[PDB]
């Protein structure tokens, strides 16, 4: 039985693998044929399935902390999440889906803090061997607007 | 959960299920005898894609959503999975709606076959209520 | 001495005070975006049905396109004739007319006025003067081209037609990608921290493409080169993991050509990069802010296996781009770096001072080209 | 007894209706003779009765919502709720005092992100039908300013 | 010249001249610090000797203070010194003002009464010997007041209160503000527009029924009154829902008007609408940004149920207002339709080329008489 | 109508449009900040390595100081000389050689343009012109002064040497804190809302500062008699402001350890403020000690850069006393807090009079030192420097009006 | 044990006192012998010891607060705390461990909302008479820049 608490404490260890640059740590939060998309209120209204980060395996999630380690130029920033409540929408006795809302501050390593984004993580949650797993977040974010590049997952 | 029937009498009157649309405590412990055997976690696959959930036996295409029913409705707007738990709340919370519909007690086969016109205040006899 | 001074007739050095001067600025919104140019509104796809219309921007000017009965497309100044208001407050929607919000005035989907509440006053009193006449008030109308499905509005009656102004060497790119329906798979903007003019000679890049982008080099100098159109505004520039199938494609053009790149002055690019197709649309902000609008496209006629392909291939582009994530920083880089250096130079000096055509990209000459288009439309020629 | 996981879960409600814009379901949240008010400190310091908007029943906040879609002239936006933890002042079975904080995101459809209103809900629960319902929602803010206009109810 | 008029009459003003800096920096010399009556506050919010609020005229901070014989003065929010604010709370009770930076005092009528360390520190430093603090102080304001609304004036030459208004303003504002009033609340709009653009709304008539369509979605005679100068209006108004209540009203006016919005140049509105009454103060705050600072009012003698329809009708008015929404929007409408077309024209004909009162209230008179009154003040008048 | 019309020869009288006018700010940055002046970069022992490299700015223009493998100091503008990128995107590291992300064209420590990618073509194709030479391109290099520690770059190779620009009063002051090896403790920002120059007029203004200080004896906290003064050098653009006791003279808080300190100076220096033009400041405040740099950010904004210090050899208890007084300085000090905000009060305070002028009479019309604090003469000083590095004093058509007669001698 | 519900609870009971500026109150969430520090993710990762506030004793909270109420000048603002859940990384009955995400608004008296610092909260908990206390809060600040000055402690 997957319940709000539980979600609650995996958002939480979540925000705090991305907010640290533990970085490595991601792709664990999510189960191995898992999928991920960045996208915004607009397409998903729409329907239209394209994101600015769109994984349907774990190994991409790993590939694209690779590529932010060893490949990509972007200036030094962190990311500040802060999360609301999760809410189910749909369970059985094994599955979950829930909506969990989220806004993520930018900080620059220069000092300028904006919110970055916002929105809700739309997610299909698992238990396998006693790990609570995402088989699916999409961060449906509120804006159409990235300022500048979008480098760290949501 | 397995309810003791006196334990699930007092907890469906704490949460003011007697008398509720004209239905006596009885009744509601009469229903979740016959439809859950007092049990929290009871599910019922049907052939039509929907599953009934918990004490009381509600049914994924109308009241809950368990994310596999197609032409889901969830009219009492939880997951299913709400339905599943040891606190009664939500199963009671989703029942008063149900019971509202225009319907009352006839929403539940096993309340009907088993419960409605008999002596269902033997229910709730030899209780602290 | 002017910070926009120009130092010489040919493009291998740019005053860095043209991408910070605000009266420069104004004048690039009368002289280009409102000039002899074609300015990116959507495809047509976008407004398929009679009455659909999107908002948008040709420079600071704000535009309604939209699809009439006769299945033509017409655009016009978001601007009422009354007092000014915006008169479409909606991004896209399905209307038979557009009625300005402040005081009911109607337009048909000409831009032509219609209608004026209380034209005639109320009982006996009030209402417009005899004199007023209807016909004689409306927004700016613009002309529209339509080419291979690419909707281009201009406010100039003396523009050459959209394939004289693109020339045949643009048409026929831009025909080899888009030779079948599309069909739109996501839309995302990007706020740039730069000038508009620092993206678009991005773009124009031939030089950066391999350098600045790590995964252009190292998953990738190879058989390519650069086009320039005879105006300089427009070029094209071309080329033949624990999940490798981020770049696991298949084949889809004539040609071995795996990258195309192709832009049209002022603000529109088309990219073909393996299996992703994309158009962007580049509008100015302010003198050190841009809009970059990604349209990321699908052939209608995609297998559920190629539409996956492009899905994943679009984790290359965008915001969040394994390539283009640079180069929404780039821009900003300059932008920054030229702080205390308004009365300095750029210097452009890659494949000499050519604007034409090369069979290297080892060049800079797309570049030097944007400047030749550009000093010709703002008048600062020699 | 009504407890602070309870009234999280009801304010996560409420947010997710008003974020969402099914704004038909928002006077729901409260007992037939509610009220409703949004204020800002200044106001609440001096005892100002006056609110932005200004509610005694539920009827009028249901008038609100109609005039909302039939009449006002607005351009699209949408608000994100972040709600802290509530602290109970008073309460039993049935009855709370609480005070939730709140910021209010606003996202314009072209895109801008502000912080359009914070501040706390001082909220009055009864309990109906075994549901927690608003019988008085104050929601006082911190800024005297509202940025344009505010068409939603916070 | 983006800010060029097109001729003598008010038919058509220039879109330039609501972006145009060097022309904003000219309105707060030729407004704000020119012949005008900027409203300040309520002599009720400052009843009592040393009462005080902060407030702007313009651009320029001010201070608006009672002292002990019951009058009202206002200066500058200025130091003479180094040019800090004086006053930093928006209220308050005070003996004398005194500057936190180098702790020059200044009484309420704005005159320097002491400076810290005027003959040094143990007989060192300090000003010399010709220093004379009588000589240094911000710029006092004229002060008039009229039915219980304070407003100030840079100038020496401006009119007398009652003759800025003249007698047809004068007459509908002593109409509502015949009796004391009390504040019920404080709230402030960011308008993302020039100044212009709000103050323009408040006096067309014309939108009035268009923009809000809240009557008409769910007869009576009206008409439209402008004072000499232009630069002052009247619009009036003269004899579905689950709770009718939010409309449910008392008689309290001799007349029937129902509704009265009154406008004074350059940022004044006075409201009556059914028993919801309030004023407004509207502040430029940069080329694109304007202030708009609401007081919702009762009369001191209402009892419990008149105060509570004045809450109930309050839904109407305000940054929500089922009616005012709208007005905090179409201003950045019209700043953001005009983006490209800083050389064109705004058409404004409705009810002729007239700067005068009319029946009814479609006509946008009241609107060319605000360009009346803004051309006078900034030197911008062409000849006929 | 010119906002920035200085009164007359004397600084007693500021035009307010000083501190609003725009293009008198650009002039700022040609005429100050990469004119004939020093700007403060950084400490030595914050680059002590070869390839140690920190990123700042001089006025708006972005800089990198580097150590080299000859153990000397290194500053250059952070502009490739190709586009004009930013070169260097840290804040601070170790490398070999900058690298522009942009083209991959190479710098050394010195900002020598060493390598650009592909200058030869490929395959007999592209590249550079045979007229095109790396060694007549290259960011403009600083001429670099370590002065005690503190590392100084000016843009103009004819600046005086850092000894004459100083001169030797504030020399001396400086060696008296910077007299032994330091350690960085904190680094702090503070973005204030004003004009740069209110922020270093505030750090000269004696006036508020002995105001400030004598508020604070009203508690009673230290009770030995103080004696002040202000120290203005030639060119009015340094000073100091200090008080001390006569040692060897006879005669509230809940932890009074916020105050504890210990005597590590041979003098009776309670408190010394040093600032260099155009924003460098040395603070010693009983036993807290700090650098700060002053930017400008934009008209009405600007940035003060705190760097925290203790000396190597401080016990645990010395370096405890510090980490408490430091509640004394900073963002949120006792005594600094409101720095941050009196700028602001004069930005806002002057919104209607950009035509007005302040007054700064205080201590007569001179620009020398003087016993006391009851001054504005290290705060006319100030000016003094400012118009004669921006060409501001009384020229051409004025001195005549003034001088074009004949007075009975 | 101590626990993420715990932590909590005391994390909004600690922002509502210093959000209302009932700040007497502020010290008594401290040890007599406690820490607090505000400092900034650089500092932290350098090992930099200096705080913009350093406090070694509940009574230099306590003199902090004094000097606020009696001593510094500063323009009238108001703090809105919105705090994440917290994550405990070691403790047992009486002693924690944990990190707690911020985010602070700063409202000026005059209306204007700005994020004026996120990051996390670095504190060692205890128990004293049954009630959890802080032995140790850092307020570690993802940015280096504070705007205008820092009254009120985070
Ligand atoms: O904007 C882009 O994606 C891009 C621009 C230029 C090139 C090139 O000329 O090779 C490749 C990619
Ligand atoms: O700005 C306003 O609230 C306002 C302005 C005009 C009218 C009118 O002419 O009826 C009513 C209200
Ligand atoms: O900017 C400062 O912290 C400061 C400036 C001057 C003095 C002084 O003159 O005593 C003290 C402190
Ligand atoms: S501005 Fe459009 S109808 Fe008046
Ligand atoms: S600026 Fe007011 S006393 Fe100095
Ligand atoms: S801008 Fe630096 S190499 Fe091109
Ligand atoms: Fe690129
Ligand atoms: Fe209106």
């Amino acid at each position: 039985m997957i319940n709000e608490i539980q979600i609650a404490a995996f958002n939480a260890a979540y925000a705090k693998t991305v907010d640290s640059d533990a970085m490595e740590q991601w792709p664990t939060f999510f189960t191995k044929d898992c999928h991920y998309r960045v996208t915004n209120v607009d397409n998903h209204a729409e329907g239209l399935a394209a994101g600015i980060v769109w994984a349907d395996s774990q190994d991409m999630l790993t590939d694209r902390i690779s590529a932010l380690r060893e490949a990509n130029i972007y200036e030094r920033h962190r990311y500040r999440h802060i999360l609301g409540l999760p809410s189910i929408q749909s369970g059985d006795a094994t599955q979950a889906s829930a909506s969990t809302p989220f806004m993520v501050l930018r900080i620059m390593h220069t000092g300028e803090t904006e919110v970055f984004a916002s929105g809700e993580y739309l997610d299909k949650f698992t238990t396998i061997d006693g790990k609570l797993r995402l088989q699916e977040r999409i961060a449906v974010c509120d804006s159409t607007v990235t300022d500048t590049l979008m480098a760290l997952p949501l | 959960k397995v309810f003791g029937r006196c334990e699930l009498a007092a907890a469906m009157k704490r949460h003011g299920l007697d008398n509720y649309r004209g239905y006596s405590l009885g009744n509601w412990v009469c229903a979740a005898k016959f439809e859950s055997n007092f049990n929290t976690q009871a599910t019922n696959r049907n052939t039509d894609g929907s599953t009934d959930y918990g004490i009381l036996q509600i049914n994924s295409r109308w009241w809950c959503n368990d994310g596999r029913t197609p032409g889901s409705r969830n009219l009492c707007n939880i997951p299913c999975s709400a339905l599943l738990s040891s606190d009664i709340t939500a199963s009671v919370n989703c029942a008063k709606k149900i019971v509202s519909d225009g319907n009352g007690m006839n929403a539940w086969v096993a309340w009907r076959n088993r419960c409605k016109g008999t002596d269902v205040q033997a229910w709730i006899r030899g209780c602290r209520l | 001495e002017s910070i926009i001074q120009w130092h010489g007739a040919t493009n291998t050095r740019v005053p860095f005070g043209i991408y910070t001067d605000t009266a420069n600025a104004d004048q690039e919104q009368q002289r280009i975006y409102r000039g002899e140019v074609w300015n990116y509104l959507c495809l047509e796809s976008e407004i398929p049905g009679a009455g659909d219309f999107r908002t948008t921007f040709a420079g600071e000017t704000p535009i309604v396109v939209v699809r009439d009965a006769d299945q033509e497309i017409y655009a016009f100044e978001n601007r009422c004739a009354h007092r000014g208001a915006l008169i479409a407050l909606e991004k896209s929607g399905r209307t038979d007319s557009f009625q300005c919000v402040y005081h009911a005035w109607s337009y048909n989907r000409q831009g032509d006025l219609t209608g004026v509440a209380f034209e005639k006053g109320v009982k006996g009193q009030g209402g417009m003067p005899a004199s007023f006449c209807k016909e004689e008030h409306g927004p700016r109308k613009l002309r529209v081209a339509v080419f291979c499905g690419l909707v281009f509005g201009s406010f100039s009656e003396d523009v050459p037609s959209i394939e004289d102004y693109l020339g045949p060497e643009i048409c026929e790119r831009i025909e080899r990608v888009l030779h079948k329906p599309v069909e739109v798979i996501g839309r995302f903007t990007q706020k740039l921290p730069n000038n508009w003019k620092l993206y678009f000679e991005n773009v124009k890049d031939s030089y950066h493409a391999s350098l600045l982008h790590m995964f252009f080099t190292t998953f990738e100098s190879q058989k390519g080169g650069v086009i320039v159109d005879e105006s300089g505004g427009h070029h094209v520039s071309y080329s033949m993991l624990k999940d490798p199938s981020l770049l696991e494609g298949f084949e889809e053009f004539e040609d071995g050509v795996t990258l195309q790149i192709l832009s049209v002055f002022p603000g529109f690019v088309l990219q073909q990069i393996q299996n992703s197709i994309a158009v962007r649309q580049l509008l100015p902000k302010s003198i050190s802010s841009s809009e970059l609008n990604w349209t990321y496209l699908g052939y209608a006629d995609d297998s559920a296996e190629q539409r996956k392909v492009r899905l994943k291939q679009a984790n290359l582009i965008g915001p969040a781009g394994f390539i283009s994530m640079e180069d929404g920083a780039v821009g900003g880089f300059v932008q920054r770096g030229i702080a205390g250096a308004a009365n300095l130079d750029a210097v452009i000096e890659m494949g000499g001072d050519h604007e034409g055509s090369s069979e290297g990209r080892a060049t800079e000459t797309s570049v030097r080209g944007f400047w030749k288009a550009y000093r010709k439309h703002m008048g600062q020629e020699m």
